[PDB]
């Protein structure tokens, strides 16, 4: 994920090494970032 | 050409061209008037033993100032200049390297000035031009033309071949094309027009072909 | 390519437009996750110290661009010079504590004492700011007290950012800003 | 940035040389500019920048401009006739307020410092001029001017040289 | 075996013309990539320095091998003898980086510390020579700096080399160069 | 190389070299050394965002003198040259307005003299040639060379890559290849030599590329 | 490779062991080498 590169797994259990997410109900940036215009808008000679 | 969003009160009808690595945008087009034909002659003649090649990278954009356009330049004012002129850049290079060489011209004429202006030119590059008499300047619309009018456009374009009476050139002592533009309504300035118009011109030597490698010293 | 540029629709042309050809690019270094993703001195000044990743410097890589984002959200690793018996609190907690041992307290053994700790605060996320300036008890990750803590240092892991802030560079004097690059010895 | 300012200003009609920079992510014109604050975490780079000029005059107000990227080998040339050789383009206004250019990586090495080195004097990397080809009734006129990364623009090698 | 020799292309004859039979050969240890795998001294003068591998001895196999050739590529791994921390940093970072630590910084453990370092420039491929003297800034590894430096190493991983440039040994005094060989005690 | 007719008492071994519009035949070819590949890297990188280009009328010969080798000069006597060095024509043209570029050479080195001459000439071209010690003048071989020897060839001929550490150069600057010529047997001159003997080059920039056209005055 | 002689795997990952190379688009003295001519050239008697 971050800067770790370790191939074997942790010794620990994840449960420990890490604090557990929890659910409620890809991002954004990322996404705005493609939705760009890049063509030209005019019409093109030669 | 066209461009959308809707109406509005400014301008559109949008157009890039595009010659090397050079673009010109301009978002007050009015199309562009081809020649006197849509292609070249064969490039490739007998008189060139085949010994000819075309350069890509001469086929750029270059730039050269006309004149400025006053209330006072009344009806036949008249610029002209015969293309290359003094020619620099690896086009330059090119004159001064092969004994000939023959090219059509991509011409971009433009005139800025502002919509609040009146008046009218007339823009053409004409074939063998040897000095019009003052009558004949009315009938010059028969060259490829074009006019800019500040109620409608900023920009006059015209694309146009090689001509001569030979497949190839010695540019150093006989150019076809005169590059001419011409007042036929007198500048009006008006309240909010602007007090004079700057005229230049955006140019692409076109179809390249040098032949006959001369010696060299530097 | 001409926009309208009131829109704030993003834009971004490329070297094709005049004949140019984009290439590749390999961002894993300007991937948010992986840059924080290391150690940053906090000046720790007495022998307890409340963890808070706003202490970072404000110009050094990892403070400069976690202020980089409004939000954030981060497990920490935190790797301690000191002396006696480290003790570790979470957020919350009376800060009488910290002299209990049966906290999590490490022992000593030289020269640093490194820990992996979890995100403990009552918030969905942490704030780089905050209109509502000086930011809440709350933001932070717990305090630390050991009989002598000569050096701190914090890293974030599995970090997440949102919002972004501005992120100035240094002014220069003149028309560019020229200075002293790793060099090879002249010889 | 051009001197306290975000944008350009049409000096008097005619060919006027508008704004003339230095290729680097130090560069004072960058300065305030995201990309530099970014950049300055990070020794090297390759990629292509985006300029985006919006044009806020009047209504009545019409002007053409030129911008080019004048690699390294040379001087930056103070009028576009001379300019007119390098990769260049130029546009006039309308409808459209804005209008972006990508600024080419071409380097001799495929990547490039953004920190700039005591020892150079000239911009290792060339500079972008622009300049102002003609206007109307568009003296004084502002020509706001930002940065953008481009699609293939790079950044790496992390660094932390700065105060504390 | 006569040949045009003017031609420049290569010739090799071999026992069997006159009747002798060519035999096998192993030059494992004639292998670029092996040879120069290994550690070199590089002196070190200050409490910083530019890691540059121009630096190990011209008469050192390493840099005697490395010499041999014009053009090279190769990944680092540093065994430095320093005392408190050790900081590293990537080519083309302004000096004064050195003395930060959120940058690759390895705190001490005696004797050596020792580390694996990813090549660099900004270059396909770094050079011996260079005709465009002296060779330039770019041509490093980074820098390394520790409040003291004693000793350095280095050691190239993953060696490339292109075109070959000459290696000299010594010039004989006489017939033949005679000198003192690890012998067994005479007794 | 080979000839035909049968044997004779002059020379065969006849080869024909051809770059651009330009040829040289030489009835006393020993082959042609090819440098330290037979094709150049990837001529579009990275570096040059892939507005580079290629241009062929460069790739053509050009001329050169070297040096007069004479009896007195001897062993390990050199006359080492950079290339490009002064560049003319459209080659030259090329270095004063693009930026970068990248080529590599055809060399063909000439020391007519005439067959009862002793004596031997060695040509190589050297990457980043950076003054060699009288030493290593010895292990010159390991460079991409060619034997000049009267009682056998008048031509060297050696075809070399571009290389560098970088995929594209500032010529103005730095440039990778120099082209040496040592003596290694003193010039013999006997009853019928030839007095002394000039050296010559006949020079081919290969596969020149070119990117980030400079502004210009002229 | 080089002087290398482990037989288990790094235990970090090769992304981070080493620099990973990227290509664009076996060799030389080595091919030179074997190209060496190594017959006699004349007619051989006996």
């Amino acid at each position: 994920s971050g800067n770790t590169g370790s191939i074997i797994n942790n010794y620990y259990m994840q449960q420990y090494q890490n604090s557990m997410d929890t659910q409620l109900g890809n991002d954004w940036f990322s996404k705005l970032a493609s939705s760009a215009f890049s063509g030209l808008f005019g019409a093109l000679l030669a | 050409d066209k461009k959308t969003e809707e109406t509005t009160l400014l301008e559109d009808r949008i157009l890039t061209t595009r010659n090397g690595h050079t673009t010109s945008t301009t978002q007050s087009s009015v199309g562009v008037t081809f020649g006197y034909a849509t292609a070249e002659d064969s490039t490739s003649g007998p008189n060139t033993s085949a010994l000819e090649t075309r350069v890509h990278q001469a086929e750029r954009f270059f730039k050269m100032a006309l004149f400025d356009w006053v209330p006072s330049q009344n009806f036949g004012h008249m610029h002209k200049v015969v293309l290359p002129h003094e020619p620099k850049g690896v086009y330059g290079g090119l004159v001064k390297s092969y004994a000939y060489m023959r090219n059509g011209w991509d011409v971009e004429v433009t005139a800025v000035g502002n919509q609040f202006n009146g008046g009218c030119l007339l823009v053409a590059l004409v074939p063998e031009m040897g000095d019009i008499s003052d009558r004949e300047k009315y009938q010059l619309t028969l060259y490829p033309h074009q006019f800019i009018n500040p109620r409608t456009n900023m920009t006059a374009h015209i694309t146009v071949p090689y001509v001569g009476v030979n497949r190839y050139d010695q540019y150093k002592q006989h150019r076809p094309w005169t590059l001419v533009v011409m007042v036929v309504a007198p500048l009006t300035t008006n309240t909010a027009g602007a007090q004079q118009i700057k005229v230049y011109a955006n140019i692409a030597p076109t179809n390249v072909h040098v032949a006959g490698e001369l010696p060299s010293k530097e | 390519t001409t926009t309208t540029g009131e829109s704030a629709d993003p834009v971004t042309t490329t070297v094709e437009n005049y004949g140019g050809e984009t290439q590749v690019q390999r961002r894993h270094h300007t991937d948010v996750a992986f840059v924080l993703d290391r150690f940053v001195k906090v000046t720790v000044s007495d022998n307890q110290h409340t963890l808070d990743v706003m202490q970072a410097h404000k110009d050094n890589i990892v403070g400069a661009l976690l202020r980089a984002a409004t939000y954030y959200f981060s497990d920490l690793e935190i790797a301690v010079t000191h002396t006696g018996k480290l003790t570790w609190v979470p957020n919350g907690a009376p800060v009488s504590a910290l002299n209990n041992t049966t906290n999590p307290t490490a022992y000593h053994k030289g020269p640093v004492t490194r820990l992996a700790l979890p995100y403990t605060a009552p918030h969905r996320v942490l704030a780089t700011a905050y209109t509502g300036a000086h930011l809440p008890t709350s933001f932070n990750f717990g305090a630390v007290k050991a009989e002598t803590i000569t050096e701190l240092l914090v890293r974030m892991k599995r970090a997440e950012l949102y919002c972004p802030r501005p992120i100035l560079p240094i002014q220069p004097t003149g028309d560019r800003h020229k200075q002293p690059l790793v060099a090879p010895a002249k010889q | 940035m051009f001197e306290n300012v975000p944008y350009v200003s049409t000096r008097t009609d005619g060919q006027r040389l508008l704004a003339k920079f230095d290729v680097s992510l130090a560069a004072k014109h960058m300065s305030n500019t995201y990309l530099a604050g970014l950049a300055q975490y990070y020794t090297q780079y390759t990629g292509t920048i985006n300029l985006h000029f919006m044009f806020t005059g009047p209504t009545d107000a019409k002007a053409r401009y030129m911008v080019a990227y004048v690699p390294p080998g040379m001087d930056a040339p103070d009028n576009p006739e001379e300019a007119a050789h390098c990769i260049h383009a130029e546009w006039d206004t309308g409808l459209n307020s804005k209008f972006t250019f990508s600024i080419p990586y071409i380097s001799a090495a495929d990547y490039t410092y953004t920190a700039s080195h005591e020892a150079e004097t000239t911009c290792v990397q060339g500079w972008v001029c622009v300049y102002q080809i003609t206007h109307g009734k568009a003296d004084a006129d502002a020509l706001v001017v930002s940065a953008s990364a481009g699609k293939d623009f790079e950044l790496r090698l992390p660094v932390d040289a700065r105060q504390q």
